[PDB]
């Protein structure tokens, strides 16, 4: 009979059982989303949105709920840390419950559609064969897609009837769910402008309504009907797999590069913020503005928020993980407890040195300290015998400003070296390694895991597209070429046009 | 059609290839890229 | 068997070798002159052996600025004088 | 206003239209002249 | 209610069993080190 | 009785023409000194 | 342990820059290419003996006398994919080529290792490109040498007592 | 546990070799 | 008989090089990617992007020429000739690495054009499209390595440069930075490639040595005729031979030839998935349990631990010259070295 | 620039030489083509 | 060695789940007429 | 086959299977919209890529 890899092909000419299979799939996916949400809620520690946010805790679905406006728990906390909001029904638990209930209702519907497969609706009224008018089903679905796209943009995202979306300042310090007005200028196409997302959904929604109406009312050209095999449901599968892999590559890219739909308070910082020292530059700017106003060095650095310093730390970079390094980012370095403050390194001549920071490519990196002109002044040498730049030789000390160790200074070279080795990671934090039995090895964020899964899925879906497209266009030779294939079709010198018997 | 024998064409073209590649091997030891 | 003239009939014909005993050396010589006039350096921007470094320079003219890279190269080239 | 990269964008858009346009005029023209014998 | 005429028998021959088991066991042997980590 | 100019003729000369030019250029490079 | 052998070998012999290894690579990439090509062309030209609900492999019976694929169709495809004289129409020639390509390539790979056994190494172009003054102009071979140096200085890190790694 | 797991999977593979060789579907000329 | 149908007639004419509708995409894109590569390796430097000589014009040979990637400061810029970086200046475009993106983008669209050609010809002659399906693997490799890998990284600079030794640098970069040999997806790739070459060698040799005597010559190639209906070699003898030598043997010629598609194609797909992971630095760099043990027990040594030291040497000794945008100054005393060497 | 002419000198001068040795037969091909 | 606590169950199910799938399909094939 | 209430309501929407417009139909109009969509995608690609730089459009978080 059927080989194992073709068992589902019994649905190809059975629309009621195809609907049943699709309902069972939707039941499973909705059930996944509810169960995942509930596992996250069981595991999530909401007590510290500053050094232990959701992206340090391995939270995958919780940022997706928060992005569209689900802020609170029925247990009384919210993701921003604000004390004493009540979310109503649509808390994180209420969303999860709504998915489980939906999963069960789709399950029952799948049972019904499986049993009652033989519906008159699925039959051609002329031939009596199972038939789906695929072009008109497209227009109906496209119209419905367009209504929902429009209503989501016009009502949910704008806040006209709905919560809005998560929006934040450029440094990820004060993000919240806010209503967003559409941006109708050219800045609507800036991926960092949330008003563009609103305006897209209004415009694309209307265009979907208009195109859906066209596809309801206008039949396909005969040329395209033949060329695209529009009586074959496999042609839709081929083209749908293609649109889907396109969309997966886009969401993979916008997750990795950042956009207004992938904000850093929900997903963590990007690797490009570490690459460009994005938060280091903002930290130094605020410090120099404070020092230009007459603050001391302690006063300047003590004003830098712990949240901002925590983004300037390589263990929050999503390109520092490993494929088999499993679990939350907290499982690597620990649960971050406090900023130790900014370490300033000086040699015995009083000149400030700067630790060269680790690039993301490097599993390990040497400790090298330069002046402000990038001349090497101190290091932690490998071979000690001819070393000239050692911390003992250059009299390297370290002082801390702001944070836990504010106003402290250290001089003994073992202690100064251990801080220098941490300074290659950017800002220095105290970490609780004991709670999770943290191993000390960096893990990637949900931004990294999402990008990995979606790029991998998109690449595989390209194969599915090629495979199902080939099955569609070559359906007549699927079980083999015609046993009376004419050698004149395939030998040179007979037909003027390749495979055209009339050109003989 | 069949003026010049194809073996003569093959031989002269084959030897033209040898001379050109042999020049490139000569240039590995002289001038640029020779390390001298 | 696609109707074109066979290659072994063409390259053994004298008309081919009337034509190609002129066109083949002329192309080869045109390539030779593209290098030996120095035009190849000016079309592509490839350094001559005396234009990698300024006379006492040891550093590489690396491009560091995306939207002013065209000017960084021009400033590197104007320092070759 | 039209930025230089926008004018540069319109240059590439026009240059692609000219490449595809002149390719398709030539392909159509040769096809019209060298039809298949049916 | 009349039975569904789209139903088809499914087969897996013995060589396919041996090939699949080989595949699953070798993937297990390959990935096990990474799962233990 | 055969044609001279074909799609084949064009494909041959799009490769063979720059090839001979590039072989002359690279030959001349063998006689560049530093 | 295999990977350690490979990395140290590259450090000490520059195997990547040895043409015998390069022929080995052509042997194995080409072999996998030709494996894919021959598999795909035969599978594409299978003659219909089965329906859609069964594996096309049941179209062949063990020890049947007839050919199970149309080699004229496969030649007609692949000779239009490239050009006619690029494609085998003789199955005996085709299968000889499938034998000879990876086998000759792997022979060169084996001879590569076995001749680097006597320290005749891959091409050394370190500092081959010199400017008019005499400055070294790095090439990609010079970047390979840095990587080679890093493996060399680190491998068997306690075994060497003298400056040159001689065997 | 690790060592037992690796040896177990290995031992199953050797067993599968035994069945694939001595209890194959016999090639039949038809 | 509209203009479309006459153009379709001309494109699908039996000629020496079949054109097709796919040939409109394939033939210019392939010619430019090929021609861009030869042009760049003959005449174009990498002095301003990498600090390297990379052309025959500068003294390199076939092993060392490359069209090198653009500078890291370019990011993932398309680097169009008319773009904001070159501003229409062809000479500057070559100096900034615009030929790399030119080759990569035209190579990409040519590869699409080539798979479209495979579909088009298979449809016209009436064969199944398995050759196009098998070509998905080299496409998956090209896309993952040449596009997705640098897109995950900081810039196109870290993609492979189109050159022999440049590729060798890419191989050694992936050992030293990614520990790519340890990655189970690469291992699956190796198995598919080596298993593919094995099947190529063994199937060719098996056919050649079970041939039927179909003629009188001792050179046996003449005894084949493409219009024969009969098998040219004995499947039964081949089966008996391999069953007695190796224990198992093929007995279905169709499954044999499918398996030959499947093995190298699956392997290349598996490696592509690994490279996608490496785009995000999601490496299989280390085994956590061995690192815990090696850190606490200075007598525990394995071949895996030795390889990590090799990798540390690669990174330190190569990074200053391989990543000149970073301005690494690694003083001699910080470089990891063993005793003596 | 005097060097573009010098490189285009043998190209132009041999194109014109081949379009002379093929013109009695390039005409006949295009004539029956019409 | 300090290994992942879920590595044993992950390996055991990765073996057992598709292996039993193949065994189910094999056995019911043999029992067909 | 089983008639149902909802099935009889939805019956006209599954009634024109295999029905086509003659010839090329609206193909030239479709091609135009495909061309514009390609241009649209190039524009937004080049904005995200910083190949297309527009006044008022700072492609960065700081915007
Ligand atoms: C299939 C088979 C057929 C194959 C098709 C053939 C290939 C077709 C042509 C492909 C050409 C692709 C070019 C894409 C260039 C790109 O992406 O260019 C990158 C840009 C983003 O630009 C990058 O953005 C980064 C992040 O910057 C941001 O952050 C910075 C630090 O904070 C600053 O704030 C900066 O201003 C801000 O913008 C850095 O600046 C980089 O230097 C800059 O290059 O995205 C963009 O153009 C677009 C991003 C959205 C679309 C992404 C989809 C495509 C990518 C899919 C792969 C995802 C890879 C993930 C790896 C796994
Ligand atoms: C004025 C109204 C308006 C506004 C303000 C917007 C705004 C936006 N649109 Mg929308 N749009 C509109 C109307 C509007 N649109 C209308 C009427 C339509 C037709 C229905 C669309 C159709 C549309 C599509 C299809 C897309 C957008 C997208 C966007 C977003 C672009 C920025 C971005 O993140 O792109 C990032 C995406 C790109 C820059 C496109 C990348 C193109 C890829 C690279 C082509 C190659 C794909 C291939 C598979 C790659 C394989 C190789 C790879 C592996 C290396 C932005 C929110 C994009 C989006 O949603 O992004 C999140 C998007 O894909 N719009
Ligand atoms: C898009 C899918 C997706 C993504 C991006 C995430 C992301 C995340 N998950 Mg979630 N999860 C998912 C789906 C996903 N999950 C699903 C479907 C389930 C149900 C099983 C879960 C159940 C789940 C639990 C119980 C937990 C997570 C956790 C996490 C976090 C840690 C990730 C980790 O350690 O993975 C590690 C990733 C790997 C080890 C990669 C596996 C490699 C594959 C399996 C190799 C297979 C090769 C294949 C067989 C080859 C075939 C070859 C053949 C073709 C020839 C991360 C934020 C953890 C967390 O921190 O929560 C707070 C956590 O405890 N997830
Ligand atoms: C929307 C997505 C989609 C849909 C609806 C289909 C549907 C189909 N595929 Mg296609 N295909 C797709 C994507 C899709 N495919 C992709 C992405 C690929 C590349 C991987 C393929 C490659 C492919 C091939 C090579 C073949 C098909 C075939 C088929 C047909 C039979 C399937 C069957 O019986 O398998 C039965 C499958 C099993 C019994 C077990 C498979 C288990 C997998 C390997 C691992 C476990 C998956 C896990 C449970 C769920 C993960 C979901 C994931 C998205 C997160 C059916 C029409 C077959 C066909 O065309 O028949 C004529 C066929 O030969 N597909
Ligand atoms: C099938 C053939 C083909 C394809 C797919 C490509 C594709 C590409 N080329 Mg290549 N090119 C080709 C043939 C091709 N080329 C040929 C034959 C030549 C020699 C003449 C070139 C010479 C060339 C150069 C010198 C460069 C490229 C570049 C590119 C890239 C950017 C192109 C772009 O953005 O234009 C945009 C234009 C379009 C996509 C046209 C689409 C058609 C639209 C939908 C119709 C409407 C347009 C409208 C009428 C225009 C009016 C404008 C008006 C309002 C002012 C892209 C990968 C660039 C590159 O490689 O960067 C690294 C580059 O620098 N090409
Ligand atoms: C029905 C039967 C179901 C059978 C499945 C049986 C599971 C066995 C299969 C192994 C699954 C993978 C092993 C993971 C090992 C493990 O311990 O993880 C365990 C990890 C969880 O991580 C755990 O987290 C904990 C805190 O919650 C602690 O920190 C633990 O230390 C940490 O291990 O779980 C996940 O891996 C589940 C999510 C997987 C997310 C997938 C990411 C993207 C993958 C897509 C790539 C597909 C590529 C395929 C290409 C072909
Ligand atoms: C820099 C930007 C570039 C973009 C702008 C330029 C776009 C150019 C696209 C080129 C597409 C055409 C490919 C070449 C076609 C060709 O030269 O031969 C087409 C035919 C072949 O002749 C005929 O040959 C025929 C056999 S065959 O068709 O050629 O295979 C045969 O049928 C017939 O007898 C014989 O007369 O030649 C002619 O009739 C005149 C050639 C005119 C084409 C010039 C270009
Ligand atoms: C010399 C090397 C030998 C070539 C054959 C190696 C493949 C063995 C594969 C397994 C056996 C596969 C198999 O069984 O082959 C059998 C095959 C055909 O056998 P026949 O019996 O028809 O002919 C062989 C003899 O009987 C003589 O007639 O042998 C030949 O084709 C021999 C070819 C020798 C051709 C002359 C040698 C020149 C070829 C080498 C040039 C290489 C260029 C290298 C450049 C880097
Ligand atoms: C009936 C009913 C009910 C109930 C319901 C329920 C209770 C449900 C649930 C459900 C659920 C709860 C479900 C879940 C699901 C899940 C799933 C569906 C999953 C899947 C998974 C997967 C698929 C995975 C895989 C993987 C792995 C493992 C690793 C990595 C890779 C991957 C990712 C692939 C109620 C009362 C309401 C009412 C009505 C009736
Ligand atoms: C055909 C052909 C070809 C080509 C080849 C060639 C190119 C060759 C050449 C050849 C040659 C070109 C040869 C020559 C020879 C020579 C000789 C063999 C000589 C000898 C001599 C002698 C022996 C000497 C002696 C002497 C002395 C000792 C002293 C003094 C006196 C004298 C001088 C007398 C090809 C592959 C393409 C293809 C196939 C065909
Ligand atoms: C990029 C570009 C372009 C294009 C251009 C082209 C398309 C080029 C082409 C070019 C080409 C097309 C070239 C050629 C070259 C060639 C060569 C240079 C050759 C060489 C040869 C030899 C050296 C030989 C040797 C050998 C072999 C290979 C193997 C066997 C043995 C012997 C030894 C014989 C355009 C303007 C559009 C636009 C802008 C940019
Ligand atoms: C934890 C992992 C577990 C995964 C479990 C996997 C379950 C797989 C289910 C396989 C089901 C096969 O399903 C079974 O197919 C066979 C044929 O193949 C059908 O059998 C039918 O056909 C056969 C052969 O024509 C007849 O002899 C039989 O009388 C008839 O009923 C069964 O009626 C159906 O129940
Ligand atoms: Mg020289």
């Amino acid at each position: 009979g059927l080989p194992w890899y073709r068992v589902h092909t019994v649905l190809i000419n059975d629309p009621g059982r195809l609907i049943a299979a699709h309902l069972m799939h939707t039941a499973l996916v909705a059930g996944w989303a509810g169960s995942m949400a509930l596992y996250e809620l069981a595991t999530f520690d909401p007590s510290d949105p500053v050094l232990n946010p959701m992206w340090r805790q391995g939270m995958f679905v919780l940022p997706f709920m928060a992005r569209l406006g689900v802020t609170g728990s029925w247990s009384g906390w919210s993701i921003t840390g604000e004390t004493g909001i009540d979310p109503g029904f649509w808390s994180f638990e209420g969303v999860a419950l709504a998915h489980i209930v939906l999963s069960g209702l789709l399950f029952l519907a799948a049972c019904w559609h499986w049993v009652y497969w033989d519906l008159e609706l699925f039959r051609d009224p002329r031939t009596g064969e199972p038939a789906l008018d695929l072009p008109k089903m497209f227009g109906i679905h496209l119209f419905l897609a367009g209504l929902l796209c429009f209503g989501f943009g016009a009502f949910h995202l704008t806040g006209l009837f709905g919560p809005g979306m998560w929006v934040s300042d450029p440094y990820g310090l004060t993000g919240s769910v806010q209503p967003v007005a559409p941006e109708w200028g050219p800045d609507g196409f800036n991926p960092y402008n949330p008003g563009g997302v609103v305006a897209h959904h209004i415009a694309a929604g209307i265009v979907g309504i208009i195109a859906g109406l066209f596809h309801i009312l206008v039949r396909p050209p005969q040329r395209l009907y033949k060329a695209l095999r529009m009586g074959n449901i496999e042609t839709v599968l081929s083209s749908s797999i293609a649109a889907v892999f396109f969309a997966a590559f886009v969401v993979a890219g916008t997750m990795w590069y950042g956009s207004a739909t992938t904000p850093i308070e929900l997903f963590g910082p990007t690797r490009y913020q570490w690459d460009s020292s994005y938060f280091q530059q903002e930290i130094n700017r605020r410090v120099q503005a404070s020092l230009a106003s007459g603050a001391t060095l302690e006063e300047a650095w003590s004003a830098i928020p712990e949240k901002l310093a925590f983004y300037d730390y390589i263990g929050n970079n999503p390109a520092k993980g490993g494929l088999f390094r499993t679990g939350p980012m907290n499982k690597g370095d620990g649960i971050a407890q406090a900023w130790k403050g900014h370490a300033v390194f000086r040699n015995k001549e009083g000149e400030e040195l700067f630790v060269r920071r680790m690039p993301a490519f490097f599993e390990s990196f040497p400790v090298i300290l330069t002046d402000k002109n990038g001349v090497v002044k101190a290091d932690i040498p490998f071979r000690r015998a001819e070393s000239k730049y050692s911390f003992e030789q250059q009299g390297v000390t370290v002082s801390f400003y702001g944070g836990e160790l504010n106003g402290q200074t250290f001089t003994d070279p073992p202690t100064v070296k251990s801080y220098a080795r941490k300074a290659i990671f950017g800002e220095i934090f105290e970490f609780d390694t004991e709670t999770l039995n943290s191993d000390g090895i960096f893990r990637t964020s949900p931004r990294g895991w999402f990008t990995f899964a979606h790029a991998v899925f998109a690449l595989l879906f390209f194969f599915g597209h090629i495979w199902h497209g080939a099955r569609t266009l070559f359906r007549d030779v699927f079980s083999g070429i015609d046993p009376e294939l004419s050698p004149e079709q395939v030998e040179w010198g007979f037909y003027q046009k390749v495979g055209d018997v009339t050109t003989r | 059609g069949g003026r010049i024998p194809l073996w003569i064409v093959a031989t002269v073209a084959g030897m033209g290839v040898i001379v050109i590649v042999g020049l490139f091997f000569y240039g590995a030891y002289a001038g640029l890229g020779s390390s001298l | 068997t696609t109707g074109e003239r066979p290659f072994s009939d063409i390259i053994t014909s004298v008309r081919y070798w009337v034509i190609h005993s002129i066109t083949i050396p002329a192309l080869f010589i045109a390539g030779w002159l593209f290098v030996s006039t120095g035009l190849a350096y000016d079309v592509f921007g490839t350094p001559r052996p005396d234009s990698y470094y300024a006379q006492e320079q040891r550093s590489i003219p690396l491009v560091t600025d995306r939207f002013e890279a065209k000017q960084q190269v021009e400033t590197f080239l104007e320092q070759l004088k | 206003t039209i930025t230089p990269s926008l004018k540069g964008f319109f240059i590439g858009l026009l240059s692609g239209a000219v490449v595809l346009g002149l390719t398709f005029a030539v392909l159509i023209a040769i096809s019209q002249i060298d039809k298949v014998q049916r | 209610m009349e039975p569904n005429p789209n139903r088809q028998p499914v087969e897996l021959n013995r060589t396919s069993l041996y090939l699949g088991l080989l595949l699953i066991l070798v993937l297990a042997l390959l990935f096990s080190s990474y799962f233990f980590n | 009785s055969y044609p001279i100019f074909t799609v084949r003729w064009v494909a041959v000369h799009t490769l063979a023409v720059p090839t001979i030019f590039f072989l002359g250029a690279i030959a001349a490079m063998q006689f560049i000194q530093r | 342990g295999t990977f350690n052998f490979m990395i140290v070998f590259q450090a000490e012999h520059n195997i990547l820059m040895h043409p015998f290894h390069q022929l080995g690579v052509a042997g194995v990439f080409g072999g996998a290419l030709f494996c894919a090509m021959h598999g795909s062309l035969v599978t594409s030209s299978l003659i219909r003996e089965t329906t859609e609900t069964e594996s096309a492999n049941y179209g062949y019976k063990f020890g049947q006398e007839e050919e199970t694929y149309n080699i004229v169709a496969a030649h007609g495809y692949f000779g239009r994919l490239i050009f006619q004289y690029a494609s085998f129409n003789n199955s005996r020639s085709l299968h000889f080529f499938l034998a000879a390509w990876p086998v000759v390539g792997v022979w060169f790979a084996a001879l590569g290792i076995s001749t680097m056994a006597f320290n005749l190494n891959g091409f050394n172009f370190n500092h081959s490109v010199i400017d008019a003054k005499g400055n070294v102009i790095n090439t990609w071979a010079d970047i390979i040498n840095r990587a080679n140096l890093g493996m060399e200085v680190m491998h068997e890190r306690n075994a060497h007592n003298f400056p040159l790694d001689l065997a | 546990m690790e060592t037992i797991t690796y040896v177990f999977i290995f031992a199953c593979i050797i067993a599968l070799f035994f069945f694939a060789i001595f209890f194959r579907e016999p090639p039949r000329i038809t | 008989r509209g203009w479309f149908d006459i153009l379709d007639d001309w494109l699908k004419r039996d000629r020496f090089v079949f054109v097709g509708w796919s040939g409109i995409l394939l033939f210019p894109c392939a010619y430019l990617a090929l021609g861009g590569w030869l042009t760049g390796t003959t005449f174009v430097t990498s002095w301003y992007t990498h600090g390297l000589a990379s052309s025959y014009l500068e003294g390199c040979n076939f092993l060392t020429v490359a069209v090198s990637t653009p500078a890291n400061s370019m990011g993932h810029s398309l680097l169009l000739l008319w773009g904001p970086e070159a501003q229409g200046d062809f000479t500057r475009w070559c100096q900034l690495g615009g030929l790399w993106t030119f080759i990569a983008l035209h190579g990409a669209f040519g590869l699409i054009g080539f798979m479209l050609r495979q579909f088009e010809i298979a449809r016209l002659v009436g064969v199944r499209p398995y050759n196009a399906i098998a070509f998905s693997a080299p496409i998956a490799v090209f896309v993952s390595v040449f596009l997705i890998y640098p897109l995950g990284q900081s810039s196109w600079f870290f993609a492979p440069s189109f050159g022999v030794a440049a590729i060798f640098r890419f191989l050694l970069f992936f050992q030293g930075f990614h520990n790519w040999t340890l990655n189970p997806f690469h291992m699956m790739g190796v198995a598919g490639v080596l298993g593919g070459a094995l099947l190529c060698a063994i199937h060719g040799a098996t056919v050649e040595n079970t041939l039927f005597q179909d003629g009188e010559g001792a050179s046996t190639f003449r005894a084949f005729n493409p219009t024969q209906a009969e098998e040219t070699y004995s499947m039964v003898t081949a089966n008996r031979f391999w069953s007695q030598i190796f224990g198992i043997a093929f007995s279905n010629k169709r499954w044999l030839h499918f398996f030959m598609l499947f093995v190298p194609v699956t392997g290349l797909w598996m490696s592509a998935i690994g490279v996608v992971g490496l785009a995000l630095n999601l490496r299989s760099y280390d085994f956590i349990s061995q690192e815990i043990r090696a850190a606490e027990d200075p007598e525990f040594e394995t071949f895996y631990t030795k390889n990590l030291l090799l990798n540390e040497g690669i990174r330190a000794w190569m990074a200053p010259q391989d990543q000149p945008h970073e301005n690494f100054v690694f003083p001699e005393e910080v470089l990891p070295r063993g005793n003596a060497l | 620039d005097w060097r573009v002419l010098v490189v285009l000198l043998p190209v132009l001068l041999a194109a014109g030489w081949a379009v002379r040795n093929i013109l009695p037969y390039a005409v006949k091909q295009v004539q029956k083509l019409l | 060695m300090e290994v992942n606590q879920l590595g044993l169950i992950a390996t055991a199910l990765f073996v057992l789940v598709p292996s039993v799938f193949l065994i189910i399909l094999y056995v019911q094939t043999e029992s067909q007429q | 086959a089983r008639r149902t209430w909802l099935g009889d309501i939805l019956r006209p929407l599954n009634s024109e299977y295999g029905k086509v417009a003659p010839g090329w139909g609206t193909t030239p109009l479709m091609a135009v919209f495909m061309g514009l969509f390609l241009v649209f995608l190039l524009i937004i690609l080049e904005i995200y890529n910083s190949t297309l730089i527009l006044d008022g459009v700072n492609v960065s978080w700081k915007a």
